[PDB]
């Protein structure tokens, strides 16, 4: 009986530890959600610079087509 | 568009033959219309004389 009183005290300490672990795991997952948001923002910035490469790539090809002229209308696209 | 339409439309080269046939048939159609117009004119002249 008194030994079992000490046993339940051990279990009390264990439960306190477990509660802290549970709280920490919840906080961990919360941080993962926040992390995912920031990573999405990063990818957005990368997409922006991909747009920049699209600009210069079209520039280069447009010039090369004019530069490679070795033997029209004005219809273009103006968003 | 110069070289672009050149290569593209040259590959379209078989399609355009039908367009040529269209224009030729349009000419033949109005030619038969001219024949009918001549028939009407001569009809008016002969009937008025009668």
């Amino acid at each position: 009986s008194p030994a079992l009183l000490a046993r339940v005290n051990e279990k009390k300490a264990e439960l306190e530890n477990l509660k802290e672990l549970r709280d920490l795991s919840a906080a961990v997952a919360a941080q993962m959600e926040a992390l995912e948001q920031k990573l999405s923002t990063l990818s957005s910035g990368t997409e922006a610079i991909a747009t920049v490469l699209a600009n210069w790539h079209n520039v280069l090809r447009a010039i090369s087509m004019a530069s490679a002229k070795i033997p029209p209308q004005t219809l273009v696209r103006i968003p | 568009l110069a070289a672009a339409e050149a290569s593209l439309r040259d590959e379209i080269g078989p399609f355009i033959q039908l367009l040529l046939d269209r224009a030729e048939k349009h000419l033949d159609r109005q030619a038969r219309r001219i024949e009918t117009l001549k028939a009407r004119a001569e009809l008016n002249a002969g009937r008025l004389s009668q």
